RNA sequence: GGUGACCACGGGUGACGGGGAAUCAGGGUUCGAUUCCGGAGAGGGAGCCUGAGAAACGGCUACCACAUCCAAGGAAGGCAGCAGGCGCGCAAAUUACCCACUCCCGACCCGGGGAGGUAGUGACGAAAAAUAACAAUACAGGACUCUUUCGAGGCCCUGUAAUUGGAAUGAGUCCACUUUAAAUCCUUUAACGAGGAUCCAUUGGAGGGCAAGUCUGGUGCCAGCAGCCGCGGUAAUUCCAGCUCCAA
């Protein structure tokens, strides 16, 4: 073997250690479909922008 | 063309498992030879002793090294070479211990660009490399 | 196996005993008597399952102990004893008395009948042979067997029986325009008249017979037993007279009487 | 050996192909306007029509006058006019063709009591219908996929011990009732 | 005792065990499964006999509370209720007592007795010294 | 003489047969060790006694292979029964309670039954179904309405943050009842029991197939990802993270 395996876990020992930021409890269930359903069909938004995906990076 | 009497049906049938032999699937599935050649024995998993440890030179287009491990099923006692399929999970293999190793996904058929690597592993030392990865527990040190 | 099977598993028991799934893994299975496994009912279910009398196995038990259960005129402690076709199941402590008949669906059911139509009981006679000294014989459709036969009597008739004693009150011939009933099969459980005798030399005979509505069925020669002269019947039928109905007019029944107690 | 059944069926099929934007919008309509928990019990009732869909067309190609379709065919009517997603006047097999999942959903008891009115909401009247309040005739009901019968649709109320028919407030009135009686003379 | 009404139905005499069977439906609205006990008394109140004879089993609560099925029995003489009744109902109400060993060891003295032969100053001291 | 290209004979089977299971236009393709019926076997063969019924093995005799005790002279074995161990493995449960039910056996209403029933382990799998509902404030939105954009409210639905803000509930503790052979569980029903109602939903993804980011920070053909196309050689939509979205 080339003796090349000493790099292994190079990059994830490399990234920086950023804690997850604390949050809202996510409502599940019934819940988070009456959330993703009213998000998404009971709702205009008079702004264009040639329907938008919802994860828009703008 | 094909025959099409009242009273053929002998001929349909045995022209259509002469036929059957044609295709590599029914083939591979009826003749016993890739059972026989299948490291695992028709197991989809198996669990083997760390031989070493290796690294594998991607394809062209590719450039990297793939680290795999040598490991002895103990059954059988067969030579395979397993794919560690994570960033940094090669440090958690060390030398002789129990690996259980799967399939790579496409059926003793080499994946992506390692060539001829057709197993991956799954857990060492009977604790799952996916919960060492992700910290949810650690080695029986 | 090396042996005689003493055991019936739940599920393969006979489907007109009406048991279910969920009680236990075994069945009464009969013990060895005048009818066959599958067309018998064992006294145990009749006593649970039928008049609902008794709870569980042991509680038919004592009933039979005390010895007021009489089939055919004697008294029987079995608790899986095969009772069978039109025999008389008379517990006198409670007056009731019972004629063991097919409903119209091939099912055996509840049929009260008065105490002095239980003295009597109809057999039908399936081998007549002589014995030793010249004695004629005669063994009915029961493995209940009988000397001296008025030499009228051939294969698959009926003999007026009564109890008690035994001997041919009196006998129904086999012939064409009598009234019978079906014994076993699709057909089990329907009265009928005979209007044809079709025969087939070295296999079973077929009969045709014609129910009051007129309804046309065929069965086997072994499945006959003429319980009527001519149209007249010589017991008691059970309600629905031993006429077929299909699925279509059953609901509409169901529907009027439900309709009527509504 | 043992005595038991193990006679189970599941009561929902899984779509063919994942993720189309037709599809997951239909349901995802379906299942907020229903107030309904998941996917799986609008494929559940999905399911339910597709059954009576294939047993009413089996029928259909079944000869006329045969006794299994004039049997059959009153059969599975019958009992679509008694849930109540059939016409009374429309019992024709080929009407049972065209019936949909919006007419097997608002049966539902969940529905109903919105409908009713008995709930302000029809999320509402899940948590409602769950927390043991509303009764249909004289027994009381915790399952919001209870379909209601024509007959029974009228005796669908509240129940007796629930803190909106009969007395017997709950918990929370009782503890704020004894802690404002504590806080004072 | 305010609101506690006893309905009976499927009632049924039988002398065959000299008993008449009955099923009962109790009503105990707001209130939890009724005790037997008092099922036992007031079933005998509506028909007249004294309150240990009468045999209550197999009740089941319907979901919601009110409504409780249970199975009834009754009987013309207590003696014949010592004669023709499972054991256990029997121990409930007191009459019959199983003040007995477990089947293992049973089953245990059983294979012991195997080991002796006839003498029966060994076949009954066969469980003595191993206690 | 008999059988054979209408496939005899021989060989293989990871072959116990069937009822049936999975998939599901129609036709089919796989699967049936496995609770019902039939067969076979009891470590491998072989031979027998008794009996109506056995070539029986929770019967005997012998040999072979294992294996137990011994004072070494002998003697005793058969868990592919229920449990429970070792080994083999990717792979499979408690050395529990009871004859209360279903039935079986017996001389028999009375005895016995690891048959069988009950409980324990059990994310094989299947059914139902929690993790929240509502109201009033703020700010947008609506075919909104009132003067004909401007401002308000005689209306409706979402959303973000709040001393809101007091109503409903189970999951948990726990009384009794009930269930039961005796229990347990469930159903009943007391007293507690929700504001991060922290009583905290996860597993996989976000280039395409395929729903979801051309966000930010690292790494720099390395680490790695990637079922397939492909990404990464310093401005990574694909790796390692955060955030945010997507699917169940
Ligand atoms: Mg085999
Ligand atoms: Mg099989
Ligand atoms: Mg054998
Ligand atoms: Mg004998
Ligand atoms: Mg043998
Ligand atoms: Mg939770
Ligand atoms: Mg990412």
């Amino acid at each position: 073997v080339h003796g090349s395996l000493a790099r292994a876990g190079k990059v994830r020992g490399q990234t920086p250690k950023v804690a997850k930021q604390e949050k809202k409890k996510k409502k599940t269930g019934r819940a988070k479909r009456r959330m993703q359903y009213n998000r998404r069909f009971v709702n205009v938004v008079p702004t264009f922008g040639k329907k938008k995906g919802p994860n828009a990076n703008s | 063309g094909k025959c099409r009497g009242l009273r053929t049906a002998r001929k349909l049938r045995s022209h259509r498992r002469d036929q059957k032999w044609h295709d590599k699937q029914y083939k591979k599935a009826h003749l016993g030879t890739a059972l026989k050649a299948n490291p695992f024995g028709g197991a989809s998993h198996a669990k083997g002793i760390v031989l070493e440890k290796v690294g594998v030179e991607a394809k062209q287009p590719n450039s990297a090294i793939r680290k795999c491990v040598r490991v002895q099923l103990i059954k059988n006692g067969k030579k395979i070479t397993a794919f560690v399929p994570n960033d940094g999970c090669l440090n958690f293999i060390e030398e002789n211990d129990e690996v259980l190793v799967a399939g790579f996904g496409r059926k003793g058929h080499a994946v992506g660009d390692i060539p001829g690597v057709r197993f991956k592993v799954v857990k060492v030392a009977n604790v799952s490399l996916l919960a060492l990865y992700k910290g949810k527990k650690e080695r029986p040190r | 196996a090396r042996g005689p099977k003493k055991h019936l598993k739940r599920v393969a028991a006979p489907k007109h005993w009406m048991l279910d799934k969920l009680t236990g893994v075994f069945a009464p299975r009969p013990s060895t008597g005048p009818h066959k496994l599958r067309e018998c009912l064992p006294l145990i279910i009749f006593l649970r399952n039928r008049l609902k009398y008794a709870l569980t196995g042991d509680e038919v038990k004592k009933i039979c102990m005390q010895r007021f259960i009489k089939i055919d005129g004697k008294v029987r402690t079995d608790i899986t004893y095969p009772a069978g076709f039109m025999d008389v199941i008379s517990i006198d402590k409670t007056g009731e008395n019972f004629r063991l008949i097919y409903d119209t669906k091939g099912r055996f059911a509840v049929h009260r009948i008065t105490p002095e139509e239980a003295k009597y009981k109809l057999c039908k006679v399936r081998k007549i042979f002589v014995g030793t000294k010249g004695i004629p014989h005669l063994v009915t459709h029961d493995a209940r067997t009988i000397r001296y036969p008025d030499p009228l009597i051939k294969v698959n008739d009926t003999i007026q029986i009564d109890l008690e004693t035994g001997k041919i009150t009196d006998f129904i011939k086999f012939d064409t325009g009598n009234l019978c009933m079906v014994t076993g099969g699709a057909n089990l459980g329907r009265i009928g008249v005979i209007t044809n005798r079709e025969r087939h030399p070295g296999s079973f005979d077929v009969v045709h017979v014609k129910d009051a509505n007129g309804n046309s069925f065929a069965t086997r020669l072994s499945n006959i037993f003429v319980i009527g002269k001519g149209n007249k019947p010589w017991i008691s039928l059970p309600r629905g007279k031993g006429i077929r109905l299909t699925i279509a007019e059953e609901r509409d029944k169901r529907l009027a009487a439900k309709q009527s107690s509504g | 050996p043992v005595a038991r059944s193990w006679v189970c069926r599941k009561t929902y099929v899984t779509p063919r192909r994942p993720f189309e934007k037709s599809r997951l919008d239909q349901e995802l309509k379906l299942i907020g306007e229903y107030g309904l928990r998941n996917k799986r019990e609008v494929w559940r009732v999905k399911f339910t029509l597709a059954k009576i869909r294939k047993a009413a067309r089996e029928l259909l190609t079944l000869d006329e006058k045969d006794p299994r379709r004039l049997f059959e065919g009153n059969a599975l009517l019958r009992r679509l006019v008694r849930i109540g997603v059939l016409d009374e006047g429309k019992m024709k097999l080929d009407y049972i063709l065209g019936l949909k999942i919006e007419d097997f959903l608002e049966r539902r008891l969940q529905t109903q009591v919105f409908k009713l009115g008995l709930a302000k909401s029809i999320h509402h009247a899940r948590v409602l219908i769950r927390q043991r309040h509303i009764r249909v005739r004289k027994q009381v009901v915790n399952i919001p996929s209870f379909i209601v019968r024509l007959d029974s649709q009228k005796h669908i109320d509240f129940s007796l011990r629930s803190p909106y028919g009969g007395g017997r407030p709950g918990r929370v009135k009782r503890k704020n009732a004894k802690k404002g009686q504590g806080g004072a003379g | 005792n305010d609101t506690v009404t006893i309905r009976t139905r499927k009632f049924m005499t039988n002398r065959l065990l000299q008993r008449k069977q009955m099923v009962i439906d109790v009503l105990h609205p707001g209130k939890a499964t009724v005790p037997k006990t008092e099922i036992r008394e007031k079933l005998a109140k509506m028909y007249k006999t004294t309150p240990d004879v009468i045999f209550v089993f197999g009740f089941r609560t319907h979901f919601g509370g009110g409504k409780t099925t249970g199975f009834g029995m009754i009987y013309d003489s207590l003696d014949y209720a010592k004669k023709n009744e499972p054991k256990h109902r029997l121990a409930r109400h007191g009459l019959y007592e199983k003040k007995k060993t477990s089947r293992k060891q049973r089953k245990e003295r059983k294979n012991r007795m195997k080991k002796v032969r006839g003498t029966a100053k060994a076949n009954v001291g066969a469980g003595k010294k191993p206690k």
